[PDB]
């Protein structure tokens, strides 16, 4: 095997400008390496092919350079629709090695989260357990702190959060907060709340409400 | 011009099972066939490839002895056949194939990829509970409303809402695993004027135990 | 964009092999389609800079054949070989050069 | 000299 | 006999740009000239010393029928994409053949005009010069055309004369390679096999033209063995090389020889290390 190494993991540009990606091998493989692009929930696309040939159809604003051990791949003034993950790929021997990929993302303007908090739907309660939810919609960038609190203390253990990738159309994250007890234990307390701390504000965003 | 691979797969610990894909669009003979998996975080490993012209393999060492790589000429299919799965297996694996003709590797057609699975846990119908406000505290001229899909396997599950009417606003967030079972939420804005005037009502698929729900909001 | 033949592969040198005489390593490659194919000559698996190709055609049967050559002083303790890639073979064939066949 | 196709196409 | 032959290929390459075309010619087994559309600037070009000394419209005449040729060739590619309900985006590959053997007299022997698409045959003019063979329905319609434009009888005459003639020629300007015989030098070699048997190689190196035999007799003759026998392969100076390798047990060294039989030798060569 020889190693591909792809540089940087994560890359944040807006809507424009240049975007640089690295790609080493540890092996001479002459020229033959390949750019493959892939959009969330589709398979790989190939961008470009050994050599530093432009795939046909594919527009002129990407490009390819480097040869031997140094591989550079550039996308000059990157529309909204070039952001996906991008990945290495050389084909001069056996086995085919694929570098670690790079998580191109839009830098867009900064957006305040809007909040909505939802208790146990009866339901559940019917059946034994309790999941109170917290959804934080639409927001820039991705880094948010969520904080649970319990008749105002605070609850830490039995927390799942789960992030959304950024919007096709928005360039916006979003991000649900599940805390989930048993019947009886949410049935001994009343005042459940939700804090979300962001970019956009200097004071937390809090959503609450009283089981009664 | 086309590549279809079978649907998602959930098998057992140290079973076997077999993907196929199936090529049209071109001549099956004149092209090789890889199979490459993409894992969770670490994706992108090649794992071999087959000439259909004469049967001629090549495997990656990582996978040798795990992977069995055949095509029929025939119905223009390639198979790959997995032996003795743990759970470091569950991953997407894709057929892909090989330019031709010219004396190169890379690959330049993807096929949709197939799901695989390996776990010990049982298929198991979800559970769908709506999401409504805190019963006084609305204001704004938007409401979000919420469909908790909880204790699920495997994956994954689809989420409607108004049949597929209400497309703007609408998030759903990845499942997660919880207690072996998996755990989905999925959000939709509507303006206050609407709801609860309007009914809202969230469709939850699971093909894997073939159930459809629907839950309308309060 | 029909069938597919293998090529097959020779290393020889013109005249016998003496050590520090210099002289011309042949990489023979006949009998295969298509006609795409990719040439390199190693030495101590590194490749060899300034390496010339015969002029390629095909023999009675359509089948193509072509003749990759280099300079080099064969020593005793350098390796040569050649790898071939081409659209018929899963990995690019490399076939070393040996002072005796 | 070579052979001409003649512009005797197949 | 001699023989003065033409190897033409054209290979498509969609999205990159024009067919590759390329024009080899060989008198027997040398080459003498050369054209390729993929050059500083595509020109009939030397290959051979002794061929140099054509003048300049020679060439000229020659790169004019070269790319007169190629721009058939491109014609045609695109006609069997049509034929043959194939897409443009696949590389497909165009051979034709064409020459004449000739007798030590001057007679011709025999004349070739041949086709063949994907590396598969398409269609050939026959012995008699006059009919061709067709190998699928697609052939069937260009042989159907070339018989009613009668292009066998402009076939014909350019291989009993003008192919004639030239390869008369050019036998009476290379005399001093083309006609040349070299003796093959050949030795014996020894190698110890992982077992108890042996390998024994015999070489035959250095000679012209490539017609050689390398046969093994025994105690006596006969083959009897999957005795090894590569092509005879060029050396890259004019000459051609040639080896053929028998097992024989540790001791019976002695008991085997080696038979070279080259038209430049006088005597057949019996070999022994």
């Amino acid at each position: 095997s020889t190693t591909v190494t792809q540089s940087p993991a994560s890359l944040s540009v807006a809507t424009g400008e240049k975007v640089t990606i690295r790609c080493i091998t540890s092996t001479d493989i002459d020229d033959n390496m390949n750019w493959y692009q892939q959009k969330p929930g589709e398979p790989p696309k190939l961008l470009i092919s050994e050599g530093n040939t432009l795939r046909p159809g594919v527009p002129s604003r990407f490009s390819s350079s480097g040869f031997g051990t140094d591989f550079v791949f550039t996308i000059e003034n990157t529309l909204s629709e070039d952001f996906a993950d991008y990945y290495c790929l050389q084909s001069d021997d056996m086995p085919l090695t694929f570098g670690a990929g790079t998580k191109l993302e839009l830098k867009r303007a900064d957006a305040a989260p809007t909040v909505s908090i939802f208790p146990p739907s009866s339901e559940q309660l019917t059946s034994g357990g309790a999941s109170v939810v917290c959804f934080l919609n639409n927001f820039y960038p991705k880094d948010i702190n969520v904080k649970w609190k319990i008749d105002g203390s605070e609850r830490q253990n039995g927390v799942l959060n789960s992030w959304t990738d950024q919007d096709s159309k928005d360039s916006t994250y979003s991000m649900s907060s599940t805390l989930t007890l048993t019947k009886d234990e949410y049935e001994r307390h009343n005042s459940y709340t939700c804090e979300a701390t962001h970019k956009t504000s200097t004071s937390p965003i809090v959503k609450s409400f009283n089981r009664n | 011009v086309q590549l279809q691979q079978s649907g998602p797969v959930l098998v057992k610990p140290g079973a076997s099972v077999k993907m196929s894909c199936k090529a049209s669009g071109y001549t099956f003979t004149d092209h090789y066939m890889n199979w490459v998996k993409q894992s969770p975080g670490k994706s992108l490993e090649w794992i071999g490839g087959i000439n259909p012209y004469n049967g001629g393999i090549s495997y990656n060492q990582k996978f040798k002895g795990m992977a069995t790589l055949t095509a029929d000429k025939s119905s223009s299919t390639a198979y790959m056949e997995l032996n003795s799965l743990t759970s470091e297996d569950s991953a997407v694996y894709y057929c892909v194939r090989r330019i031709g003709y010219y004396p190169s590797y890379f690959f330049d057609y993807w096929g949709q990829g197939t799901t695989l699975t390996v776990s010990s846990a049982k298929t198991t119908p979800p559970s769908v509970y709506p999401l409504a406000p805190v019963c006084g505290d609305t204001t704004g001229s938007s409401v979000t409303l919420g469909c908790l899909v909880k204790g699920y396997f495997p994956e994954p599950v689809t989420l409607t809402w108004n049949s597929g009417s209400l497309s703007s606003g609408v998030h759903t967030f990845p499942a997660v695993l919880q207690s072996d079972l998996y755990t989905l939420s999925s959000s939709v804005t509507v303006t206050s004027s609407t709801w609860p005037s309007q009914s809202i009502t969230c469709n939850v698929a699971h093909p894997a135990s073939s159930t459809k729900v629907d839950k309308k909001i309060e | 964009y029909a069938i597919q033949k293998t090529p097959q592969i020779q290393v020889y040198s013109r005249h016998p092999p003496e050590n520090g005489k210099p002289n011309i390593l042949n990489c023979y490659v006949t009998q295969f389609h298509p006609p795409h194919i990719e040439i390199q000559m190693l030495k101590n698996g590194k490749k060899i800079p300034k390496v010339e190709m015969s002029d390629m055609s095909f023999s009675k049967d359509w089948s193509f054949y072509i003749l990759a050559h280099t300079e080099f002083t064969p020593t005793e303790t350098d390796t040569y070989a050649c790898r071939v890639k081409h659209a018929s073979m899963a990995e690019p064939k490399t076939v070393y050069w040996d002072r005796d066949m | 000299r070579g052979p001409g196709r003649a512009f005797v196409t197949i | 006999s001699h023989s003065l032959r033409y190897f033409v290929t054209a290979v498509s390459r969609p999205g990159f740009g024009e067919p590759r075309y390329m024009e080899v010619g060989y008198v027997d087994n040398t080459e003498f000239v050369r054209f390729d559309s993929d050059a500083e600037n595509p020109r009939y070009e030397p290959r051979a010393r002794w061929i140099e000394q054509e003048g300049p419209e020679y060439w000229e005449r020659e790169t004019r029928r070269a790319k007169g040729n190629e721009q058939s060739f491109r014609v045609d590619l695109r006609t069997a994409l049509r034929y043959y309900n194939q897409s443009a985006g696949g590389s497909h590959t165009l051979q034709w053949m064409a020459g004449c053997d000739v007798e030590s007299d001057g007679r011709l022997l025999r004349g070739y005009w041949q086709f063949a698409y994907d590396g598969c045959d398409y269609i050939a003019l026959n012995e008699d010069l006059k009919t061709w063979t067709a190998a699928d329905m697609a052939a069937q319609i260009t042989r159907r055309k070339w018989e009613q434009a009668g292009a066998a009888e402009r076939d014909r005459a350019y291989l009993e004369g003008e192919c004639v003639e030239w390869l008369r020629r050019y036998l009476k300007n290379g005399n001093a390679t083309l006609l040349r015989t070299d003796p093959p030098k050949a030795h014996v070699t020894h190698h110890r096999r992982p077992e108890g048997d042996v390998t024994l190689r015999c070489w035959a190196l250095g000679f012209y033209p490539a017609d050689i035999t390398l046969t093994w007799q025994l105690n006596g003759e006969e083959l009897t063995q999957e005795m090894e026998l590569v092509e005879t392969r060029p050396a890259g100076d004019g000459t051609f090389q040639k080896w053929a390798s028998v097992v024989v047990p540790l001791g019976k060294e002695q008991k085997y020889t080696c038979h070279v039989e080259h038209e430049g030798l006088p005597e057949p060569l019996t070999l022994r290390w």
